[PDB]
RNA sequence: CCGGUCCUAAGGCGGGGCCUAAUAGGCACCCGCCGAAAGGGAAACGGGUUAAUAUUCCCGUGCCGCGGGGGUAGGUUCUGCGGCAACGCAGGCCCCGUCCCCGACGCCUCGGGAUAGGGCGGGCGGGACUGCCGUCCCGCUUAACCGUCGAAGGCCGGGGAGUGCCGUAAUGGCGAGAACCGGCCGAAGGCGGGAAUAGCCGGGGGUUUCCCCGGUCCGCCCGACUCCUGGGGCCCGUGAAAAGG
RNA sequence: CGCAGGUCGCAGUGGCAAGGGGGACCUGACUGUUUAACAAAAACAUAGGUCCCCGCGAGCCCGUAAGGGUGUGUACGGGGGC
């Protein structure tokens, strides 16, 4: 597993994933990109996660409570 | 594999599991680093610790790399211009 | 002085070590402005350290702060072209610790 | 020490193992070869006339 | 049973062989070194009586020869006839000039060094036969012989030498150096054994032994062997 | 079967301290399968007794009455507890700080450093407090040191 | 300073064109800072952790990496949280 | 090469929780000769095979069958249960 | 992905040859091979499960070797770029050769850094006891793997020092280049990700082991015989080799 | 780690744990080794001393032989006695 702290960076992967595991804590979100080969986590602010999560949607990347 | 624990080739490296247990984990210990070839002395660039073979290394940007240290490539080529 | 203007040198570390150039101009006591030009043996035009460089006995005429075709007409001028392409070959079986404490 | 405690060192070792031509426990395992029919040194079978 | 302990040696035993396989090399000359070499290294080497200096010769080639005293790594050595008669240069004994003082002296050309060897040895070059081929030199017991002219030797002494003069304070210490050896440590006296496993062993007084002929048989020839003399008298004969 | 070895599996602690409740001795015969052990751990008829651990009161207790010097008198030591070179490595370290502070400071001069420091060494002092009396007695400071 | 390895070579990565390896350096330049201050904190070494926050916020605001920003809030208010502690106890 | 069928307690277990037959083969039998054998003779797709020599000198292969062919309904269909 | 399997050690066997009345007897020579389940050496960890296997089954998260597809950097006569330097950075592709290094090494001793483990005070939950006191006990965990940081040590640039100056646990260091300033390479291990969704503790409801709820914390200390690092000393004793990289 | 004071017992390293000491002679210098199953020693070994055979195609030893050990060695060395 890896961490990734740019958005811009993640969304690489994100793109990709087979599905997105989404993590939320109080503070901030863990998106988790499960690819193939990894899984990659990135820290968001919760208003950040919300956006990042209607794009994936909106590319039809598959998106699951965890 | 138990008498191979007896020997002390591997480091004995005790841990502790998400589940409570600690354990014993039985590590390769680490691989000498490249050494120049004249004084025997470790290279820079190249001395980090490798735990297994077929790792590739990348030497440092020069000529004869990781071979010969910065002195010892720096008197040879002014003993060679001399000469 | 030997490390002057004109003065054909090989640096002896970095990337560029073995290569030849030469002196186009003078910073300090510590540093001089090598460019032996990187198109004829690659070493780029920058500052260096006298203590990196070997002089050697080859020396052209050329002004303060020559540019770089302006070393390249005086290399043809001196017959040194050639000269300026072979990289100097260190024979590292000849150095033993002694030479290098 | 010769007798029964000496037995005890005999728990772990071994000679001879079984012989793959005539299949006694027979195989000389440093020596290499059968102590009953010489296999591995000796390509025809061993046996003695002293021998019943 | 009854063979005597100098009988079994020659079987070739484990604990009377040599353990050589913890040396880099034998030390001799190679047949055809010339020119000039550097020092390259100055070892230790388990068993021997003197350090051992690697060279290597221009042409790549690598030998060990026993370091001169004085020997240092990174010096320059000259192999050949060519070569002038400084300290840890390897020459011909036709070339050597008389007076000089030489090590690892080859009998032979190309046997590859056999006399003054050990530690603190040396061998005198007494003088010069040119006429068929031969170079006179005194050699570490005093003895006087002839040697091929084309032979090599280097120049100088052996180093590592005063050694001896060191006492093996302990048994132990001279255990550990009979491991890098091939001798037997330690060794029992004849007449501390019965008669069935020495000549000397045996009576209510043990006793040593006269001397055996050299015509003696093995297993009889041990005590003094064919001897001259013996005791302080024999030392003063010799002189 | 065993219903213990199997109860210490599930239960996770040592089969010395399963305790099954004789009212279930009618339901032991028909045991099986690991699960029909976890049939009786939820009905409450086999549990663990609680592990013991040594109490600790009357060690605190101790251990604050050997903090105000009790039970350490001569009659109570049998070896030796104080580490002499150790302390030679505590000694050093805190007077040659000390000095090197005081003439990277400027407050000493290299020349009066090194008699002190040699002193020190030397086992002239025996410690810091004794230090610091010889500087401000010796007026070595500008400034005596505190 | 300690991640300034990773701002060099973000301006070597830019000045030759390399966009998608510039921003894998701006990746580790992030790493580097948020890493090392996280593991201070945690040991309590609250003063160490601080100048890496301040040089934090400075290259954040030279290379406007805006997770930085994000990253560097949650330490300082876990910083306050710990001081906070430690006054009380006092 | 397949001698029997296995249908133990264990072995029926493996069956409706893992979807694994088990069968005694032939002890030279490899891994790639019971795969081929089993996709052969029942034209089913095996995902794995491990296999052991049991005590008795028997070598007995767990074969795991890909996720579009049942191997509780396979030992229905053979009539060995 | 745990061992064998591979490698060589001391040594051994076979063919050829030489010896032998002869062999199934001997072996200095040539060729090959064998020789370690404690040496060298590719790659897996945690949780769960069974009557009985568990790093092997199942779940999750990975790694190694070999091969392939796409993208990218790069290349397409010719060369990668930066830095005074130590050295840094995606550093094109295929074949062949040579060299070097790693593999690769004792004993004694003493400084430094960690981790396992243990303890103290507070908190939350649960347990023990009853004559008096209210204390006592248990849980509060975090694998491999990815990233980043890196103590000692070494090195680079500046500097240019004898009224010396800088030190250690100890030995001490310096125009054969000190102090001091800036930098480069660089452990165990830390921390984040893994990962709380697991495990544990407590409270409930089911049924056959499934579901729900709460906690999984704060601040200190000791600390190895385990792991890492460096300094010093000893030897008529010097502490393997090869595969592989 | 120390100081001052109070105090109990027959007994305070209270159990556990834990040298009796000194003088002299003979003898082997010492540590070490030994009769597995009646001998542990003053016996063996030992460091040190000394003598002998030997310049290497040697000396001494093994093998029927081919050949081998010492020797990957060389008199500050190998072997053999006391
Ligand atoms: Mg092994
Ligand atoms: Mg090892
Ligand atoms: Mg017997
Ligand atoms: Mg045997
Ligand atoms: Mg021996
Ligand atoms: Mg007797
Ligand atoms: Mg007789
Ligand atoms: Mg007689
Ligand atoms: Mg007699
Ligand atoms: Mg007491
Ligand atoms: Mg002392
Ligand atoms: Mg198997
Ligand atoms: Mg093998
Ligand atoms: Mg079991
Ligand atoms: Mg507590
Ligand atoms: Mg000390
Ligand atoms: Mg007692
Ligand atoms: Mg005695
Ligand atoms: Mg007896
Ligand atoms: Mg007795
Ligand atoms: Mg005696
Ligand atoms: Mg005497
Ligand atoms: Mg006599
Ligand atoms: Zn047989």
């Amino acid at each position: 597993p890896k961490e990734i702290f740019l958005v811009e960076l993640w969304k690489k992967y994100g793109e990709k994933a087979q599905v997105v595991r989404v993590k939320r804590y109080e503070d901030f979100v863990k998106l988790k990109a499960r690819l193939s080969g990894y899984l990659y986590t990135i820290r968001v602010p919760p208003d950040k996660a919300e956006q990042l999560i209607s794009e994936l949607k909106a590319k039809n990347v598959k998106v699951e409570e965890v | 594999p138990r008498p191979a624990y007896r020997s002390r080739s591997l480091r004995r490296v005790k841990v502790k599991t998400p589940g409570g247990r600690t354990v014993v984990h039985y590590e390769k210990r680490a691989k000498g680093v490249p050494k120049c070839a004249v004084t025997g002395q470790p290279l820079g660039g190249m001395n980090s610790k490798v735990y297994r073979f077929g790792i590739s290394t990348r030497a440092p940007s020069r000529p004869y790399g990781g071979v010969v240290s910065h002195k010892v490539l720096a008197r040879a080529i002014r003993y060679a211009v001399r000469r | 002085k030997v490390i002057d203007v004109g003065r054909v040198v090989v640096k002896v570390l970095g990337r560029e070590a073995g290569r030849k150039a030469v002196v186009v101009d003078i910073v300090d006591e510590n540093y001089v402005v090598i460019t032996g030009p990187k198109s004829l043996s690659g070493v780029r035009r920058r500052r260096v350290n006298i203590n990196h460089i070997e002089p050697t006995d080859k020396k052209i005429e050329i002004k303060k702060g020559a540019s770089d075709e302006e070393v390249l007409k005086a290399l043809e001028a001196a017959g040194l072209v050639e000269y300026m392409k072979e990289r100097v070959k260190p024979k590292l079986f000849e150095i033993t610790p002694a030479d290098v404490k | 020490m010769k007798g029964t405690p000496s037995m005890g060192k005999h728990n772990k070792g071994k000679t001879h193992i079984r012989c793959p031509r005539c299949g006694r426990h027979s195989y000389n395992v440093t020596k290499k070869y059968c102590a009953s029919c010489g296999w591995g040194r000796s390509k025809r079978w061993r046996r003695y006339n002293w021998a019943k | 049973g009854k063979r005597i302990l100098v009988q079994r040696r020659g079987r070739g035993g484990s604990q009377f062989r040599s353990p050589s396989w913890k040396r880099d090399g034998p030390v001799r000359y190679p047949p055809n070194i010339s020119g000039r070499g550097i020092v390259v290294e100055i070892l230790h080497e388990p068993g021997l009586n003197a350090p051992v200096a690697k060279i290597r010769m221009e042409n790549g080639v690598e030998f060990f020869n026993y370091a001169a005293e004085g020997l240092y790594v990174g010096q320059v050595i000259q192999v050949g006839p060519d070569a002038p008669p400084a300290v840890g240069n390897v020459l011909p004994l036709g070339k050597i000039p008389e007076g000089t003082m030489v090590f690892n002296v080859e009998k032979r050309f190309g046997d590859g060094g056999k006399f003054a060897r050990s530690g603190g040895t040396y061998a005198l070059v007494i003088g010069q036969r040119p006429e068929e081929n031969k170079t006179i030199v005194r050699l570490p017991s005093g003895r006087v012989i002839e040697v091929d002219a084309r032979g090599r030797a280097t120049i100088g002494i052996v180093a590592g030498g005063g050694r001896v003069e060191k006492p093996f304070v302990k048994a132990g210490k001279k255990y550990h150096r009979a491991r890098a050896k091939s001798w037997k440590y330690p060794t029992v006296r004849g007449k501390a054994m019965s008669p069935y496993a020495h000549p000397h062993g045996g009576g209510s007084h043990q006793k040593g032994g006269t001397p055996v002929p050299k015509t003696a048989p093995p297993g009889q020839k041990v005590g003094f062997i064919g001897s001259r003399c013996t005791g302080r008298g024999c030392v003063r004969a010799r002189a | 079967v065993d219903v213990k070895r199997l109860a210490a599996e599930i239960l996770g602690v040592g089969v010395s301290r399963v305790k099954i409740s004789p009212e279930a001795v009618g339901r032991l015969e028909e045991v099986v399968t690991k699960d029909d052990v976890r049939a009786l751990i939820d009905e409450g008829l086999i549990w663990a007794e609680p592990e013991k651990g040594n109490s600790r009161g009357r060690w605190r207790e101790l251990h604050e009455k050997k903090k105000k010097g009790r039970r350490r008198g001569q009659g109570s030591r049998k070896g030796r507890r104080l580490d002499e070179e150790e302390a030679w490595v505590n000694k050093m370290r805190v007077m040659r700080r000390f000095l090197n502070t005081l003439k990277r400071q400027g407050k000493l001069d290299p020349a009066t450093w090194r008699q002190l420091y040699r002193m020190v060494k030397g086992n002239y002092f025996r410690d810091l407090r004794h230090l610091k009396t010889y500087i401000n007695e010796h007026k070595l400071t500008k400034e005596p040191v505190k | 300073p300690l991640c300034s390895k990773w701002e060099s070579l973000i301006t070597w990565a830019e000045k030759g064109g390399n966009s998608y390896k510039a921003l894998e350096f701006r990746e580790k330049l992030v790493e580097c800072i948020v890493y090392t201050a996280t593991e201070k904190v945690k040991k309590k070494k609250l003063d160490e952790a601080e100048e890496l926050l301040k040089y934090g916020k400075e290259v954040a605001k030279k290379f406007n990496i805006e997770e930085l920003n994000f990253h560097i809030a949650l330490l300082e208010k876990e910083i306050s949280k710990i001081r906070q502690r430690r006054a009380q106890a006092q | 090469m397949i001698k029997r069928f296995v249908i133990t307690e264990k072995a029926l277990r493996l069956a409706e929780r893992e979807n694994k037959i088990t069968i005694i083969v032939e002890r030279t039998a490899t891994k790639k000769q019971i795969a081929d054998e089993v996709q052969r003779l029942y034209n089913v797709k095996v995902e794995k095979v491990n296999t052991l020599i049991t005590p008795r000198g028997e070598k007995k292969a767990y074969v795991k069958l890909a996720e579009g062919y049942s191997a509780m309904d396979l030992l229905t269909k053979l009539g060995v249960l």
